[PDB]
């Protein structure tokens, strides 16, 4: 194989193009270029494969400069669901495979575009008892940060998005909840 | 297909563990790999037929075997809290190696002692009244709190249906208590639906928990419930 590098991790909102470059500038003349796409709680997935041409398909384009020392993944209008990591690996192929060296991958994020953010907290009592409650931070804009909890005794959780697929509505939201009843749901997020 | 034998272990240090690969492909590649935070996807092990095994980047600590083709075995002689991993394997076709299709996962957590296994508790927080009118939707969140390993997965049912649209449940747990190595979690969702639904006082909303925890074959000897593999569901019916 080839020794591959690629960013880290990477932004990105739903519906735009996302472009992945990968540099491997050691690629011998019978290394192919492979990546593959790992959905969380899910293994791999081969998703394209490339030799000195541009190859489409369903999934992605992949785009290889003359001297095939870098490659870019370019992911079409990108869906929620494309949050992922997605893997760039240059070797031999076929009867000839040997081993992958998947390494890290590119960590994409694909964020939502909130049509009309309407941000509020709000508290929600147990159905249980009232004893206790939760605090609900929600349909704020996707650039909006949720800071982790300073406090050992609070919890906020990270930003969640949801999918009321028939309303065609997304909507932000993270929890927040204590140990404590004195704690207000008013400065919770704050 | 490709199966790995089970989803979520949990085992004691020292204990002979053994995870399998299965697929009926008549694949001659097969692969064992973990995949850790920080770390990505770690090759331990392939095998390129019947009775052939190769080491791979990080073989310490595993051996293997193949004695059917269809069977590709990851062993773990006597386990260490340091294989605690997610593990997948993977198989492939000789004529297409580059192409592997892996299995599913395997979350093995190994403890030096059992004595911290807990069972989540689970309760429904109920719709705001501010949201309700505000935005004529209904957000119900479920906590799952105060288990330990982190093996839960949690999914809401609606009128025994499960229901996935409008759902959202944390990707990563919290530890409850920071600072202490074997901190208990605590993990959150939420389920949104219409204002009008919630307020159906026929609509049955459960958010069901399951724990991947003790076998018949652990001992367990505290006065609190044997922490088993189980399913624990908080719940709420529509109010108008």
């Amino acid at each position: 194989l080839a020794k591959t590098t690629q960013p880290i991790s990477m932004d990105s909102y739903e519906g735009q193009e996302v472009n992945i470059t990968c540099s491997h500038n050691n690629i011998a003349t019978n290394d192919y270029i492979t990546w593959y796409q790992q959905f969380p709680s899910q293994g791999p997935r081969f998703i394209i494969q490339g030799y000195k041409t541009k190859v489409t398909n369903e999934v992605a384009s992949l785009f290889i400069p003359a001297d095939r020392k870098s490659s870019t993944l370019s992911l079409p209008r990108v869906s929620l669901s494309d949050t992922a990591v997605y893997y760039c690996l240059v070797g031999e192929i076929l009867d000839n495979f040997n081993k992958f060296y998947f390494g890290s991958g590119t960590k994409l994020n694909v964020k939502p575009n909130i049509q009309n953010p309407d941000p509020a907290v709000y508290q929600l009592r147990d159905s249980k008892s009232s004893d206790k409650s939760v605090c609900l931070f929600t349909d704020f804009d996707s650039q909006t940060n949720v800071s982790q909890s300073k406090d050992s005794d609070v919890y906020i959780t990270d930003k969640c998005v949801l999918d009321m697929r028939s309303m065609d509505f997304k909507s932000n939201s993270a929890v927040a909840w204590s140990n404590k009843s004195d704690f207000a749901c008013a400065n919770a997020f704050n | 297909k490709v199966t790995q034998s089970s989803r979520y272990l949990v085992k004691r240090t020292g204990e002979k563990v053994f995870l399998e690969c299965v697929q009926d492909m008549d694949h001659e590649n097969m692969f064992w790999y973990r995949q850790d935070p920080g770390l990505g996807l770690r090759l331990i092990y392939f095998s390129y037929d019947v009775k052939m095994k190769e080491k791979g980047d990080i073989p310490e600590g595993y051996s293997v075997s193949r004695e059917k083709k269809e069977r590709f075995s990851l062993i773990l002689e006597s386990a260490s809290t340091n294989q605690t991993s997610m593990y997948l394997c993977a198989s492939s076709q000789r004529q297409e190696g580059d192409t592997q299709y892996f299995g599913p996962g395997t979350r093995l957590t190994v403890l030096e002692d059992l004595k911290n296994v807990f069972p989540p508790e689970v309760a429904v927080f109920e719709p705001s009244e501010a949201e309700i009118s505000h935005t004529q939707k209904a957000t119900l969140v479920c906590l799952a709190t105060g288990f330990y390993p982190d093996h839960v997965e949690l999914s809401w049912w609606v009128n025994g249906k499960e229901v996935h649209s409008g759902v959202c449940t944390d990707p990563q747990p919290l530890k409850e208590q920071p600072a202490l190595n074997d901190s208990r979690y605590a993990l959150s969702s939420r389920l949104r639906v219409s204002a009008t639904f919630w307020q159906n006082p026929r609509n049955h909303f459960r958010c069901q928990v399951q724990f991947y925890g003790l076998s018949e074959n652990d001992e367990w000897t505290q006065d609190r419930a044997k922490p088993v593999t189980q399913i624990v569901s908080a719940e709420a019916w529509g109010r108008a």
